[PDB]
C-alpha cells in the first residue's frame, strides 16, 4: 500500500 | 492531537477521505505509515496515512 502521492507538485 | 495536513482522497470505499483542517483521532501510530483514524463528529471510521498527517 504505497503512500499517497503528494500534491500537484 | 493529528491534524490532517494534507487533504487524503484515496480511490477505494474502504479507507475514508479527509480535507486539510480535520482533527482525526489516531488509534495506531508508531506502527505502519497508514493508521486507523476515528471521526469524533460523524462516530465513524476513517484510515488516514501517515503522510497526510502530522502531531500538533
Amino acid at each position: 500500500r504505497a503512500l499517497p502521492p503528494l500534491p500537484r507538485y | 492531537t493529528f491534524v490532517a495536513l494534507y487533504d487524503y482522497e484515496s480511490r477505494t470505499e474502504t479507507d475514508l477521505s479527509f480535507k486539510k483542517g480535520e482533527r482525526l483521532q489516531i488509534v495506531n501510530n508508531t506502527e505502519g505509515d497508514w493508521w486507523l483514524a476515528h471521526s469524533l463528529t460523524t462516530g465513524q471510521t476513517g484510515y488516514i496515512p501517515s503522510n497526510y498527517v502530522a502531531p500538533s
